[PDB]
């Protein structure tokens, strides 16, 4: 759908490559700066799957992407300070593959605290072991493999979805004068929801 | 003083009251507090083998 998007795995992205690669030219002999995948998908979203098969040097070089949305790499006395408003569409993977009910919720993932602190929203796929879950999802697979190009019953085609993408960036909404009192009263609710025990707990807000 | 003969009804009800699950009918006369407790340790038994 969105043309401003990339696709890579864990081992396919080393330390650089997607941010800003630097290598001496062969027909000029001078340290140049090569853009990565985060600079070409400006004002879009980058995709990445399997967040386990990777080292620790690549996560440090991308910490300035979800908090500052900029690239500041000065390597070899060559200044290369750019910026990119690309969102990170990460996809964490459990250690043992499945969510272990015996271990804690922080022992099944490999993400630490500085990584999750700079990241925004964090969702978890709901896992249900009921007889109604597999009974409803199996009906959609049968209707898709038997009725080819006939199971889609959308009310708006894909031609009008891309048209409504430019109207959102026209009239910038404002903030009403009756909403400043509603935000200051909802943050204190999540402040107590964070400290389940005494002070700290799991997700820091 | 109102049963002149016998039938197949007076013998079936006398065999059920002496064969019901005596370990499952004691939870009907409870509130919600102790009912949620016995289910709490049931969930802990699945993770603590």
């Amino acid at each position: 759908f969105s043309p401003r998007a990339v696709y890579t795995s864990g081992k396919a992205s080393s330390a650089a490559g997607l941010t800003a690669a630097v290598v001496r030219d062969e027909e000029s002999h001078e340290f140049v700066i090569e853009a990565g995948a985060l600079m070409l998908a400006d004002n879009g979203v980058c995709c990445i799957d399997e967040f386990d098969k990777m080292d620790v040097r690549d996560q440090v070089a991308i910490h300035e992407a979800m908090e500052q949305q900029t690239i500041s790499i000065t390597k070899a006395g060559v200044k290369a300070t750019l910026n990119a408003r690309t969102s990170i569409l990460a996809a964490a993977n459990p250690i043992s593959g499945h969510y272990d009910r015996s271990k804690s919720l922080k022992q099944n993932i490999n993400l630490s605290a500085p990584i999750m602190s700079r990241f925004d929203l964090f969702f978890i796929l709901v896992d249900e072991c009921n007889e109604v879950t597999d009974y409803a999802i199996a009906r959609r697979i049968v209707d898709l493999h038997s009725r080819i190009e006939e199971s889609i019953d959308r009310v708006y085609s894909l031609d009008d979805i891309r048209r409504y993408l430019l109207f959102a960036r026209q009239f910038k909404p404002k903030i009403s004068k009756e909403s400043e009192d509603f935000i200051v009263e909802q943050y204190k609710h999540l402040r107590q929801r964070d400290g389940s025990g005494v002070t700290k707990s799991s997700w820091r807000i | 003083a109102s049963h002149p003969f016998m039938t197949a009804v007076d013998l079936m009800e006398a065999s059920q009251l002496c064969s019901m699950d005596s370990k499952a009918n004691i939870v009907h006369g409870l509130s919600v507090l102790e009912i949620c407790l016995i289910i709490a340790m049931k969930h802990l038994n699945d993770i603590y083998e």
